[PDB]
């Protein structure tokens, strides 16, 4: 969907370039064989899991990933992204240092 | 399964009682992805 | 594309080359070959005709169509493509 | 594969492909003519859409001029060669 | 033989003499052919009665005038490994 | 003296190719089928992983990372390590188009950093055309306009790639009809920039002109019109001309289901165009398929696309199964050779329009006659524009392009520097030409000779060299010129002095302001009166 | 049975072409029409007989395949 | 108004016709039946060349191929 | 413009027209064209077949000319 | 179709004349689809030139005129 913080796919004084297509009464005639079809037609562009997908593959570590190798339980150090970023703003300074 | 001791090891989502890999689905991973966020940062990239 | 057999296949890659071709008349010309087809239709360029009692020609083009034609003789590199 | 291999037999029950048919089954001889200028004489039995046909019991015949001939006692004749065929007057049905 | 998928190749890279519906005999490592029944010769060289010998270079033949074809000359040429103890 | 001082990769072994080596040196003689292709672009817009994908097709064994790009064509260490392309390497390979015709291609990635434009000028002179990548999301940013501009002013070939696409899908989430929108806009603000160029007409860029193409080098996409026709046509037993279904796949066209008809305006309200329709739905739901139901899709992906995924392949992570998926889908890019093939004219065609632009001598000399018809037999000369360092960076190589005869190792060639002219023939050398090698970064095929029309890496004749030079047959007889300096895009503003800890060691410095001098083509080494070292 | 693509002769087209056909006939005139099976049309065709003869035939069409040559007079478009 | 060869064939047979070969035969005789290949089958059909009989063949098949031309 | 359409611009005006037969050179069929099919057999009025070493005209009321032995069909002029 | 009877010949000794001429005796190794016929233990008489004597010969299927068959051959249950 086009989200509104998406600006809008405009510019103001752009010339449309010049499509060439075909034209003529023999060439609006053309057809297209009557099994040739999407390649991908009949399934739906997205689904109810299509969201959450998107949402995975920008998600940190682990979660951008569906497979993988297990880890030791010691391996995992589960709050070494906080301190590797900056400290909040309002930490104290025994918590800062 | 979420409170087994090996969660999944017996399961095809993982390679058996070796424990070695794993291969998630998108709502297994979805459900986990949201009851990890109390721990994970917000970034959504390096440059920060 | 759609498969099709690899004496045609290496006549699209004799394009460009030098080759030398005879019709099913007997003529013999040589030029540069702009052009092929499935069918092996020929364009060939800047060519030098061959006749069977050795008398010869430029020629600027020549389409020469593909069901006349006796043999070519491509390039020699063609062989390691 | 051999699907239009077998569909093939409807036609011949009535196309200009029927003096083979009558030439096959009830056994009349044929005097098929050919390129190379040669006549071959001989019972069809069978042919195709082509005009393949395989021939038993052949008397050929041409000049070369003085007459030679040659007997053949079974042939399969490819189709591309047959210009004429004609059931022979100086044969029968067997 | 030839064409039969399981051989399609089983006379590739044999050296080859073809005759031509005009009477030329044509001589090479006969390499690739098509449904057509075109064949394309490496290092060809054609031959006529008297012997006279011409070379060509690699020819392709458009199948239509094919006669026939024949094994000329073999193709071109040149327990295995391991091995664990000391002597 | 074990002095493991690496700066640079090298390969110990050639890597295998598909096509044999001896191909693509048989191919160096026919300047109808080879091409220079510059690529260029704004920084990040994929161009290096662009030539990855090419790397990855021609080469069986070349490793992509699943999760980091390869960048087979930044050599050099700090390359890796900034992560963006600092100095243009060659890559020659051989390519099929969409005929299956082998071309030999010799591609030049450049980067696109606004500050090494110089590296980009060096390219665009040894190139007959340009492929610029503008990113999908971003569009035309500012080294965009300067790298169009720029070649329009080189009287290069402007080809148009719009890389990244899958940022509309993934990223930006556009749905496909807003999708076309943003791919054409792109389009058009290329257009924009070529129509400023009135007094020298520039070719129209649209893929109805065939001369545009969409790719994700992340994912080995890329396509045009006439390749997404071709897996119709493909697919669907040929039952209908590629082209001129190709000829209808973009633009204000609707295919009507009703009628097999195809009509220039709207059946309905929301009708997907051509392109939404046949092209952009297909590679959303390639995508969204395997984002969101990995886990059960894999089955009709596979039987629709006629693709197989082992057990292992169908367990990937969501990025490298769609990469594989495109890649065994897609197959190899043909969409770029045909655009290269195409648009791009060959040194041979170029050859007139390369020495009216880049030659000092008269256009009407013999010299520039001969060079004029790209003869591989005709007397050598050769324009080198970029120096490369050996592995041990004791010495450069010089890569350039031989533009009449043919360049031979272990000869006696007259080397001529930018300061050359007949009335001040003090900057002329005779130097001995080392091995010769066609560079295809990393590694290097050598060869003992190259003709006219080729790129050529060159041993032993650097120490004249400052920055470009002009090589020239010593037994030529009437005038040689030189080829003309670079025209920069920009300028040397940043001025930067350096000076030794130790006056005894000035000596050592000066030596390698020589040679980052040769590196760096706009770099500017000076002595000041002062007695100050100046970089510019 | 076969599928036939047009021949390429787009280039060729509203160019004086000679032709060659079956019997050592040599037609002249302006190429303007074929079609997949390159039977031609020539425009203000000429004959040019084995005597240094000619005639003029006007618009004619030529079947294809008694073409064994086609060469302009004149370049390419 | 167009008369195709088929509606044309088909309006000769059970009539006389001529039938020429490429290679100059003609053979005269009550054309029975045609297929969509345009074979000729002919019955009472007889041999001229040069203009003279050579006398009757009976009933003839002609392969496709052979004929030149056809008529009435 | 096409082939197709060519013979039909003949078949229309019914003009008269001269064929080349295919290999004999030495006989030319001068007619109207009253039909014809996708395999270029001709359906043929008031057929001649002209002699050229001769100039003589054999008259041939009417033939399908098979489209195997058509080389070129061209307008007949006023000459004869 | 017949052509599915000669494939069904294999092994069988022929004499096949060639539209050329040529008259080839040999045995059957295999013919396909086309006809395209492959002997061994050959011997090509080409015309008015003495036989020569051969191993093997693949002979494309359009130059066969006739093969004469094995006299013995039970067309009755080939012919089925
Ligand atoms: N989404 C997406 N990102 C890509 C794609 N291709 C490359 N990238 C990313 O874009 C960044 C730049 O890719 P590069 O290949 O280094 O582009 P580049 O233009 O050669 O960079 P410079 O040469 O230094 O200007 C990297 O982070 C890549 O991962 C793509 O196809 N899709
Ligand atoms: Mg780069």
């Amino acid at each position: 969907y086009y989200d509104p913080l998406i600006n809008p796919i405009v510019l103001s004084n752009l010339k449309a370039t010049e499509e060439n297509l075909p034209e003529g009464e023999e060439e609006d005639e053309w057809e297209l064989p009557e099994d040739v079809r999407p390649i991908f037609e009949d399934v739906p562009l997205y689904t109810d899991n299509t969201a959450n997908g998107l949402a995975l593959l920008w998600a940190p570590r682990p979660f951008n990933l569906r497979s993988g190798r297990t880890r030791r339980a010691v391996d995992v150090p589960l709050v070494k992204s906080w301190y590797r970023e900056h400290c909040p703003a309002g930490m104290p300074v025994k918590v800062r240092v | 399964w979420f409170y087994d001791h090996k969660p999944l090891a017996t399961t095809r989502f993982v390679n058996g009682p070796t424990y070695r890999k794993w291969a998630f689905s998108i709502p297994q991973m979805s459900t986990l992805y949201r009851l990890a966020n109390q721990l994970l940062t917000d970034l959504v990239d390096d440059n920060y | 594309m759609t498969s099709v057999g690899v004496p045609i296949k290496i006549l699209h890659e004799a394009e460009g080359h030098m080759v030398t071709l005879e019709t099913v008349t007997g003529e013999v010309y040589r030029g540069k070959l702009s052009e092929a087809e499935d069918n092996m239709n020929c364009q060939l360029a800047e060519t030098v005709v061959t006749f069977r009692d050795g008398r010869s020609h430029q020629l600027d083009n020549v389409f020469i169509r593909g069901n006349k034609i006796r043999f070519m003789i491509l390039p020699d590199m063609l062989k390691n493509a | 594969a051999e699907e239009l291999a077998a569909k093939e037999d409807e036609e011949f029950n009535v196309g200009p492909l029927s003096i083979l048919t009558n030439s096959v089954k009830n056994n009349h001889q044929v005097l098929i003519n050919c390129r190379n200028n040669k006549k071959l004489l001989g019972r069809v039995k069978a042919f195709d859409r082509h005009c393949n046909m395989v021939l038993e019991n052949v008397k050929e015949m041409w000049t070369e001029s003085v007459a030679k001939d040659r007997f053949i006692s079974k042939m399969f004749l490819r189709g591309d060669s047959v210009i004429l065929v004609v059931k022979n007057p100086l044969a029968q049905a067997e | 033989t030839i064409s039969k998928n399981n051989k399609m190749m089983a006379h590739l890279n044999y050296r080859m003499k073809i005759i031509l519906q005009d009477g030329r005999t044509f001589i090479g490592f006969f390499k690739a052919f098509d449904k057509h029944m075109n064949i394309l010769l490496a290092e060809c060289e054609e031959h006529r009665q008297i012997e006279e010998k011409r070379i060509l270079g690699l020819v392709l033949v458009r199948g239509e005038h094919i006669v026939s074809m024949t094994v000329d000359g073999p193709p071109p040429r040149d327990g295995g490994a391991g091995g664990v103890g000391q002597a | 003296p074990v002095s493991k001082k690496k700066f640079q990769a090298a390969e110990r072994f050639l890597p295998e190719t598909v096509y044999k080596k001896e191909y693509l040196a048989d191919l160096m003689d026919c300047p109808h089928i080879m091409r220079n292709v510059a690529i260029a672009g704004h920084l990040h817009h994929g161009k290096t992983t662009f030539l990855d994908c090419l790397m990855e097709q021609t080469h069986p064994e070349f490793y992509r990372a699943e999760d980091a790009d390869a960048r087979f064509t930044d050599i050099l260490f700090i390359e890796k390590q900034r992560g963006c392309s600092i100095k243009s390497q060659p890559v020659s390979i051989v390519a099929q188009d969409s005929r299956s015709k082998s071309y030999l291609l010799n591609i030049i990635d450049t980067p696109g950093h606004v500050n090494f434009s110089d590296e980009m000028t060096a390219s665009y002179r040894l190139a007959d055309g340009v492929v610029v990548m503008v990113d999908a999301h971003e569009g035309v940013m500012m080294n965009t306009e300067r790298a169009i501009r720029h070649a329009i002013q080189e009287r290069l070939a402007v080809t148009l790639c719009i890389s990244k696409i899958d940022r509309l899908l993934l990223e930006l989430k556009l749905p496909p009809a807003d999708a076309y929108f943003k791919l054409r806009l792109i389009i058009d603000q290329v257009n924009n920039i070529l129509s400023t160029f009135a007094e020298e007409d520039v070719p129209v860029l649209s893929p109805l002109n065939g001369n545009v193409i969409f790719s994700s080098g992340r994912y080995n996409v890329c396509f045009s019109l006439l390749s997404f026709s071709n897996i119709y046509a493909k697919q669907h037993g040929d039952s209908f001309n590629s082209k001129e279904f190709a000829r209808r796949l973009w633009g204000d066209i609707y295919f009507e289901k009703k009628t097999r008809k195809f009509v220039k305006k709207s059946p309905s309200h929301d009708a997907p165009r051509t392109f939404v329709q046949f092209i952009l739905e297909p590679m959303y739901k390639i995508f969204s398929q395997v984002v969101g139901d990995v886990d059960t899709c894999l089955p009709d992906v596979m039987a629709e696309l006629g693709i197989r995924l082992s057990k292992e392949e169908q367990k990937m992570n969501v990025r490298p199964l769609i990469a594989l998926i495109c890649k065994r889908f897609f197959g190899d890019f043909s969409a770029f050779v045909d655009l290269v093939v195409q648009n791009i004219k060959s040194p041979l065609e170029n050859a007139k329009t390369k020495i009216e632009q880049t030659y000092l001598g008269p256009a009407d000399s013999q010299l520039a006659q001969e060079m004029q018809k790209c003869n591989a037999e005709g007397p050598l000369m050769v324009h080198t524009t970029k120096n490369y360092p050996v592995d041990d960076a004791t010495q450069f190589h010089v890569f350039g392009r031989v533009m009449s005869g043919t360049l031979e190792a272990n000869t006696d060639v007259r080397v001529l520097g930018e300061n050359y002219s007949i009335q001040d023939e003090e900057d002329c050398r005779r130097m001995t030409v080392g091995r010769l090698f066609v560079r295809v970064a990393s590694y290097q095929i050598e060869v003992s000779r190259v003709p006219a029309g080729c790129w050529v890496l060159i041993e032993g004749i650097d120490q004249p060299i400052v920055k470009t030079a002009t090589i020239a047959e010593l037994g030529y007889e009437e005038d040689v010129y030189i080829f003309r300096p670079l025209k920069f895009n920009t300028r040397s503003c940043v001025k930067l002095a350096v000076e030794p800890i130790n006056p005894s060691e000035l000596p050592k410095m000066l030596d390698g302001l020589r040679k980052v001098n040769k590196s760096y083509p706009l770099l500017t080494t000076r002595v000041e009166e002062s007695g100050e070292h100046v970089l510019l | 049975m076969s599928k036939t693509h047009p021949p390429e002769l787009k280039k060729y087209m509203d160019k004086e072409m000679d032709l060659k056909l079956n019997g050592n006939r040599r037609v002249s005139g302006i190429l303007r029409g074929f079609d997949p099976f390159m039977n031609m049309v020539i425009d203000e065709a000429v004959e040019y007989q084995k005597d240094g003869g000619s005639v003029n035939l006007g618009m004619t069409v030529i079947r294809g395949n008694s073409v064994v040559i086609m060469e302009p007079k004149e370049r390419i478009s | 108004q167009p008369v195709n060869p088929k509606p044309f064939l088909n309006s000769l047979t059970g009539k006389f016709v001529v039938c020429k070969l490429k290679w100059g035969m003609e053979y005269k005789g009550v054309l029975v039946a045609v297929d969509s290949y345009m074979n000729l089958q002919l019955a009472h059909a007889e041999e001229y060349i040069d203009g003279n009989s050579q006398g009757n063949l009976g009933e003839i098949l002609i392969r496709c191929n052979n004929v030149l031309y056809v008529g009435g | 413009v096409q082939p197709v359409n060519l013979i039909f611009r003949y078949l229309q005006n019914r003009t008269r027209v001269q064929i080349w037969l295919y290999e004999d050179v030495t006989h030319r069929l001068e007619g109207y064209i009253i039909g014809f099919d996708e395999f270029m057999n001709v359906v043929f009025d008031e057929a001649e077949e002209v002699n050229m070493k001769t100039k003589g005209r054999n008259k041939i009321g009417r033939i399908l000319l098979k489209g195997d032995n058509i080389t070129l069909i061209h307008a007949a002029q006023q000459e004869a | 179709k017949l052509v599915r009877f000669l494939m069904k010949l294999s092994h069988e000794t022929v004499n096949i004349e060639l539209k050329n001429g040529t008259q080839v005796s040999g045995t059957i190794m295999g013919v396909d689809v086309a006809m395209n016929t492959h002997l061994r233990a050959v011997s090509m008489t080409v015309k008015n030139k003495e036989p020569v004597k051969l191993d093997t010969l693949s002979i494309r299927g359009n130059n066969i005129r006739y093969i004469i068959l094995p006299d013995p051959l039970a067309l009755d249950t080939l012919l089925i």
